[PDB]
């Protein structure tokens, strides 16, 4: 039901980088216990994906410590500092407030 | 670690019902909802299925209904999904996954007297299972 | 997060059933008429109105207790008497209301006489058996 | 025989007029929690089934309640502000240069003179012999107070839940008119979002009917009631504010200080509003086949109007500010329409109580929807002002009912004697 | 110029022990519930709308007046893995009712509308003989 | 086996977490007879209570001194005891008006006294004056040669306190509701968070002074005898050093000036209050501590500053930041307010001082900006002697500066052991039994 959007999805990028992808979404989807439904993932070609933020601004654990999303209400940002030579492939947007979940179409990087 | 191993791949012709499976590694399964993913040849990813884990409701997407079955067994720690029906469009790679949390039992509430289970993401999946529907 | 059906007959759920099917749904019905599920989540941060609302419900919750209690049947859901019933405040017999009507309408066929009821059920229930003890 | 069986907890119910409490979900507005209990987590609703009630939004006290509250929630946010008292003198106001601005002239409201200050037209009036002089449209009527710079404007998405003893009942029949029965009937424990909007002649962000259109209206063989129309397909408007604005608040009185409005930065140019021509000539139509029905086929054209500038115009609020748009070249893509913007307002046309408006520094532009219409026949005319209306576009279905749980019935079970 | 130690029980003191030593105990925990500027008037409503809920709901349960009371309603296994002589002789109540808090709402529907509603018309009804 | 079902109990002894309304439970000994105490509003409620005591011996409860709504409560209540006692009271609109100061005969202080015409009850013809003005107060304006102006007119409103109240801070005890516990930790070693080991249960909570000093904390109350200091990290930088030290330090400060008596013009039905004159003779008002105690003082906080990390680097350093009236400290005396140099006291360490004490009359209130309160004083001199259980510190060769913006954190040290729980007496469990079923 509830979709959602991303950037331009193809971003090249530098060493070192404040990069940062939006998410905006067609519903205030904070859930009834106050837990806003985010999940941002990541796969590198060739592999299934892999958790990186669970829930706005909380990283989840066994992940490094450059990946500092953000956001309220509709949009919802995924800010990455520091960006390395391990940054290459798609980023998944993810609703959990309704099913059914949805995705988008997963912003490509490459150098 | 939570080790999710997914099989059971096949490739077959439409009209005709394949079964997948997806076993886990050191963990209890028991208090854990699972899910199914598509990932289209070029697309980004689409949710198909979910259940919770008391086996006991069952959430599809509008299109799979009347096509798909999903069925655990903590017995086992072994997801079945046999999947009737199949269309050509619907080539892709099927995976599992155990929910973020450890879910709970359901909390009833006592106004409604209508029970509530409670779903959220998902973490962790397997290595990925073939389905492919040609001829 | 999904919900299955209800299988328990949740709030006012029985109000279409007959008066020997509502019976079953007795109990939901008087837990929730005091102070509901608790609002007010402790949010006292910034009257006099408010709390007047709060003090009548339960008055209206110690009128019935108490005149339980005078009718011999604190703690209780059903409980008998006895007394007869006077067929001039309504002649219709058995099955042609109970296992046809629901209580709305049963509560439109005895609301002239209903402090005649009280009365009667205090006298010669709890005023008579008074006079048993001995 | 047949003995009476006392039976506790049964679910009847009389009709009472009660006092709901206002839920709504979550800075420093006056909706937000200074009247109300912080965020709703979940509305609830049980489906019943062999019941039929009866209804009424005539007849109804929620509708009430409103009128009785946003007098005084609206009013608990302006003891406190600054009352303006002094400025009450001889103003000599001249047009500003590039005359619906006029820059005025007055001696000093200081705290120990020929100050200066320009601001909307509509709210000087002329005076005696010595012209280009003016003063307050309000002064030997009563008082006026600006507003708390600090205070929020949003209507809110609230949510009456229901008291203790009280269920809040709602009909869910499509073919539901203002009055009548109803079978599928539901209990909720609150009510949906309603959002408090102020508006004249129209009905701003409100609510949706299920695909159709149709009016409502109690004594239609009258003049009496109003005629008050929900619309399918909400009309986006589009109203602005081009002039850029900067504001300063000049000393009044004994230690405080006046927000008024200083230059215009950009030359004057007129704001107004805007509307899809081609929208707005279908959805008339639409309304005319269910007039047919309570009745090419367009016999209905006519505009009136008369009166009050709260009822004249169109009057409605746009980032905390007022407006109020001509409306009679509307009625009969873009459509301009001449609005104006008076600074100076009656709340709820109470004779006295009087409420100045901030002069906002930059630039106004707000978007809404349009959900319904205000008519007057005898062919209709739109009608305005009545305040109460408004809050009967949203509770049309709703109703509020006292528990009783105590009933008795004949049986044939007599209670065994102590031994 | 006063004092002498303890003699019966304080308040709260079993609330380290376990439930066999506190079972013995329950009316002193029982008796201060309810005895102990207009801040102190809402609190003397809610000490009281707390007081009647908990004795509503042994209203409803035919056991209401009494301090403990059985049922017929089974336990259920699957609520508890806990052994049984581990529950009346090692496990304190503080630590009890964080284990059950998931299934507090399934128990209390499943003791009115499984017995004592049950226990009425099944009671109504032995008569006629 | 057997079939086990379930069994009801009443009174079971368990608690969550709750936040709820505690009531003021004060002192009822001289409350009558003019005695308009503020922080009493006349005996607020008359309990003088008994503070009894369980001990429970076998329970661990995971406190958190810096989660705690206790001290929200009160910083709450506190201005909400002002706010309607700033009400009735005079309010002093009326009074901004230019003024002509010259100098008076016995630094920079009181040399201005001023004039200025005013009209406030009669309404017919205005009045010059006399009055008595510190400096902290008045503006030399522009375009004018020698005119003052109060400070704080154009902001909100500027209502004094009444002669008849008294700001005097007597011990209140914080008592429960029914259906509340308020526990208490037993350990003296409890470090401010984690969990105790045998927390008891008292009806009502110990003395509590609450008084108001930005820097120091005056009339408070003192552990065992060792220094404890608790902070949150404690590792991070802009966080508050909470000191509480295990001896006390005796202060005395007093106003020589012969202050007196006045009569300044009448409001409606409203006499206004402006200091009256002194004796003759100005001596300035200092505080006075025995500073051989104070050099002894910091020497024995850094034996337990340290322990933390290393064995080096330990100094002390004075204050900083904007205008005195967070640079010096703050702290009432009896109905008169002090903002006294506290430079001196912060030299460096390695491993009878008299302190320059300045007055002021227009004084904000204490957190909110807009109205602010006023007070001139009773007759005569002043002289209050104190003490000192504590000081509030900042991090920064690790520096240390005296911090403070929050008496909260004042609280927060008396208030480190409490924690308020409410009672779910009801609770289930299984056994054997089952009830009889005919
Ligand atoms: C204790 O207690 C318990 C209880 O409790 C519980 O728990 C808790 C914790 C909580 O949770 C609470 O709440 C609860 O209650 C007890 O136990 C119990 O018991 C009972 C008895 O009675 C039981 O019941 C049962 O149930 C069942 C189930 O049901 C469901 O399902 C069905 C189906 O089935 C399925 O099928 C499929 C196909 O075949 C399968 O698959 C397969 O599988 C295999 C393996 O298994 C493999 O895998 C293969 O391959 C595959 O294929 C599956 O499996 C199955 N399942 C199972 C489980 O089995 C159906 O039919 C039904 O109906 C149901 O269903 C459901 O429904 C619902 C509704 O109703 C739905 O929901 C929905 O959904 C949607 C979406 O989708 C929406 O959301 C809506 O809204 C909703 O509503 C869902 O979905 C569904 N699901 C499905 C899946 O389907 C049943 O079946 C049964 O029955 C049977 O039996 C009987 C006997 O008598 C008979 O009679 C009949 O005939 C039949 O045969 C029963 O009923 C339960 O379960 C339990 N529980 C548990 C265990 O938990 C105990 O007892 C106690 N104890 C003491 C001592 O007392
Ligand atoms: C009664 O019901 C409640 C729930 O009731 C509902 O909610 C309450 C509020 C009421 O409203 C009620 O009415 C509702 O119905 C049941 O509570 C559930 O309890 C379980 C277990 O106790 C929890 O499940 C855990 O969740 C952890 C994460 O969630 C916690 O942390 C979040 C952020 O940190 C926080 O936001 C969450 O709220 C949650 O915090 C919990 O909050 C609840 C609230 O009440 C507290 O009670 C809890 O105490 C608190 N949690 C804690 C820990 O204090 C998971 O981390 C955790 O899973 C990990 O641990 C298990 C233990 O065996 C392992 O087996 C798992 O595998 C997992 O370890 C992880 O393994 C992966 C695999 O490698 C690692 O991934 C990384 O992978 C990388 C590659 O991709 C690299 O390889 C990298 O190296 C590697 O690190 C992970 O790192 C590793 N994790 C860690 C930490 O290292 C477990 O799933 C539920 O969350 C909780 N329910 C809810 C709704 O919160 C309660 O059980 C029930 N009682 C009964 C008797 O029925
Ligand atoms: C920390 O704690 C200490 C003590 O615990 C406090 O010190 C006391 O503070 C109070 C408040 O100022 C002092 O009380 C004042 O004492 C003055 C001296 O009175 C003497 O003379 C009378 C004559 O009978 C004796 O009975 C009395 O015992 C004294 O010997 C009084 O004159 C003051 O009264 C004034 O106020 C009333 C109020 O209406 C007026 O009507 C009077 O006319 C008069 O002007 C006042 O009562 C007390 O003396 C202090 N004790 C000392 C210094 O040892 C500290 O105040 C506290 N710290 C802080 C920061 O407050
Ligand atoms: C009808 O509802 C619409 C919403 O669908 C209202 O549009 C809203 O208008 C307000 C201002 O009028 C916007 O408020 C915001 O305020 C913040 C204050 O910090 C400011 O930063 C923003 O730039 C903006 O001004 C609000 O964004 C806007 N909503 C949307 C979705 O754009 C409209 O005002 C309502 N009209 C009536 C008559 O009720
Ligand atoms: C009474 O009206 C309500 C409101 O439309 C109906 O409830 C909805 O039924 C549909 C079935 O197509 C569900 O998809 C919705 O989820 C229901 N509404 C809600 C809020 O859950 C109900 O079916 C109607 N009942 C009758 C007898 O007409
Ligand atoms: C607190 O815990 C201790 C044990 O940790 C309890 O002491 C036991 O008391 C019973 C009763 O006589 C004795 O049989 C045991 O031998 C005691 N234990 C030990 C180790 O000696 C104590 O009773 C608990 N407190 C309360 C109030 O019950
Ligand atoms: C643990 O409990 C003991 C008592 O069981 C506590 O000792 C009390 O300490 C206070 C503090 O001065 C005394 O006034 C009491 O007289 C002591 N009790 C007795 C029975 O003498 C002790 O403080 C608690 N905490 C620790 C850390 O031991
Ligand atoms: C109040 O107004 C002040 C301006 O007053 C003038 O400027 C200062 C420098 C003095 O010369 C004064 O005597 C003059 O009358 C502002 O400086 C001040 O910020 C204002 N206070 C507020 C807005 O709270
Ligand atoms: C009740 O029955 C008596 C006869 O026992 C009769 O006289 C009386 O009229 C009846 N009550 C009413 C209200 O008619
Ligand atoms: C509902 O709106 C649609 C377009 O939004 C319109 O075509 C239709 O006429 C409306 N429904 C009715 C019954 O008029
Ligand atoms: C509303 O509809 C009911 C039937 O649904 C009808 O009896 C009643 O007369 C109607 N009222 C109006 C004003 O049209
Ligand atoms: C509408 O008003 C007219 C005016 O007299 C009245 O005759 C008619 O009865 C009214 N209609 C209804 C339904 O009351
Ligand atoms: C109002 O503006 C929106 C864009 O903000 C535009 O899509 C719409 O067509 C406009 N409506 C008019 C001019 O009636
Ligand atoms: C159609 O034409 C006009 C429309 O203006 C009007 O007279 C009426 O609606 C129709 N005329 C007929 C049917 O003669
Ligand atoms: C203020 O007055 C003094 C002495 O009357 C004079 O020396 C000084 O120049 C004056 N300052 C002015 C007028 O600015
Ligand atoms: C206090 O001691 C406990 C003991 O484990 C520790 O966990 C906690 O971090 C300590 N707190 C501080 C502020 O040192
Ligand atoms: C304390 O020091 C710094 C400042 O917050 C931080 O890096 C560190 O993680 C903190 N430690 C905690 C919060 O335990
Ligand atoms: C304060 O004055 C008292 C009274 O003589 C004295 O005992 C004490 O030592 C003084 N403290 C100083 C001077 O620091
Ligand atoms: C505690 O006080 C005693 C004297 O009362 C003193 O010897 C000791 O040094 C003090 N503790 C610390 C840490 O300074
Ligand atoms: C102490 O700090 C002050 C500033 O707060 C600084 O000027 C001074 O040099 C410092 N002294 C030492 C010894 O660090
Ligand atoms: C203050 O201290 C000075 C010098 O230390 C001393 O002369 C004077 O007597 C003291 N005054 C008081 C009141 O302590
Ligand atoms: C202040 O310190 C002295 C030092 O012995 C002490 O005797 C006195 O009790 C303290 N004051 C208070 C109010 O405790």
């Amino acid at each position: 039901d509830i979709v959602m959007t991303q950037t331009p999805l193809s971003l090249s990028v530098t060493p070192g980088q404040p990069a940062s992808i939006s998410c905006k979404s067609s519903e205030s989807l904070r859930q009834s216990n106050g837990k806003t439904s985010l999940y941002w993932y990541r796969q590198k070609p060739g592999q299934s994906p892999q958790l990186l933020v669970f829930e706005v601004s909380n990283r989840f654990s066994g992940v490094s410590d450059r990946f500092v999303g953000s956001g309220s209400g509709t949009d919802f940002t995924l800010r990455i500092s520091r960006v390395e030579a391990e940054d290459v492939g798609f980023y998944y947007c993810m609703q959990s407030k309704d099913f059914p979940l949805t995705f988008g179409g997963g912003t490509k990087v490459d150098l | 670690r939570v080790q999710l191993v997914e099989s059971g791949g096949g490739v077959v012709q439409p009209g005709k019902s394949v079964r997948l499976s997806c076993v886990v590694s050191d963990f209890p399964f028991s208090k854990y909802p699972m899910y199914w993913v598509r990932q289209a040849p070029g697309k980004g990813l689409e949710w198909v299925a979910a259940i919770s884990g008391d086996a006991w409701h069952v959430v599809y997407s509008n299109s799979v209904q009347g096509r798909f079955l999903v069925s655990r067994d903590n017995v086992k720690n072994t997801l079945y999904l046999e999947m009737n029906s199949l269309k050509i469009e619907d080539t892709a790679v099927y995976r599992c996954a155990r929910m973020f949390q450890e879910s709970g039992p359901p909390r009833l509430d006592r106004w409604s007297g209508r029970n509530y289970y409670y779903y959220s993401g998902m973490d962790v999946w397997g290595q990925g299972t073939t389905v492919t529907v040609s001829s | 997060a999904v919900g299955i059906g209800a299988v328990f007959l949740g709030f006012l759920g029985a109000a279409g059933s007959t008066m020997g099917a509502a019976s079953m749904t007795l109990t939901v019905q008087a837990r929730l008429l005091l102070s509901g599920i608790v609002q007010q989540q402790n949010n006292l941060l910034r009257w006099g109105i408010k709390l007047q609302a709060r003090v009548l419900a339960v008055e209206r919750y110690l009128k019935d207790q108490q005149l339980l209690g005078i009718w011999g049947c604190s703690g209780k859901l059903i409980c008998t008497t006895a007394v007869p019933w006077n067929t001039s405040w309504s002649n219709k017999s058995y099955n042609q209301i109970w296992n046809n009507m629901t209580w709305m309408e049963w509560e439109r066929e005895i609301d002239n006489y209903t402090s005649l009821i009280y009365t009667l059920i205090e006298d010669s229930q709890n005023q008579q058996e008074k006079n048993e003890q001995e | 025989q047949l003995w009476v069986t006392v039976y506790y907890g049964v679910p009847v119910w009389k009709e009472a007029t009660t006092t709901l409490f206002c839920a709504s979900d979550a800075v420093h507005n006056v909706w937000a929690t200074h009247a109300c209990v912080p965020t709703d987590p979940n509305p609830q609703e049980v489906v019943l089934e062999n019941v039929t009630e009866n209804f009424n939004m005539w007849k109804n006290n929620m509708v009430e309640q409103m009128h009785e509250d946003i007098i005084s929630l609206w009013d608990q946010s302006l003891k406190p502000c600054v009352k303006l008292t002094p400025l009450c003198v001889t103003l000599n106001c001249t047009d500003l240069r590039n005359g619906e601005i006029k820059n005025c002239s007055f001696n000093i409201t200081t705290s120990m003179q020929k100050e200066y200050a320009l601001f909307y037209k509509l709210d000087v009036v002329p005076i005696k012999n010595d012209n280009t002089s003016y003063r307050l449209i309000s002064c030997n009527t009563s008082v006026i107070t600006q507003a708390c710079p600090k205070v929020s404007f949003e209507p809110i998405p609230i949510h009456y839940c229901a008291p203790a003893g009280f269920a809040i009942l709602k009909c869910n029949d499509k073919k539901f008119n203002g009055t009548g029965p109803c079978t599928n009937v539901s209990t909720v424990q609150c009510t949906h979002g309603i959002r408090p909007v102020v508006s004249t002649q129209l009905l701003l962000n409100g609510s949706l009917a299920e695909e159709e259109v149709v009016i409502r209206s109690a004594n239609f063989t009258d003049n009496a009631k109003i005629i008050i129309v929900q619309l399918n397909k909400s009309v986006e408007i589009n109203c602005t504010r081009p002039n850029n604005n900067t504001r300063k608040s000049i000393h009044i009185g004994p230690g405080r200080a006046f927000y008024t409005t200083g230059e215009i930065i950009g030359d004057i140019r007129q704001a107004h509003c805007n509307i899809s021509g081609t929208k707005w000539n279908d959805t008339l139509k639409q309304i005319v086949v269910k007039l047919k029905e309570q009745f090419n086929k367009t016999i209905v054209f006519n505009h009136s109007s008369g009166g009050d500038p709260e009822i004249v115009m169109h009057s409605f609020n746009c980032g905390g500010e007022f407006f109020y748009c001509n409306s009679t070249q509307l009625f009969n893509g873009t459509i301009v329409l001449p609005c104006r913007i008076k600074q100076i307002v009656n709340m709820w046309q109470e004779v006295g109580k009087a409420m100045y408006a901030p002069p906002i520094k930059g630039q106004i532009r707000c978007s809404s929807n349009i959900t319904g219409l205000i008519l007057i026949r005898d062919i209709f005319r739109p009608g305005g002002g009545d305040m109460r209306d408004n809050w009967r576009s949203e509770l049309y279905k709703y109703k509020v009912v006292k528990i009783e749980p105590l009933g008795i019935a004949p049986t044939k079970a007599k209670r065994r004697v102590v031994q």
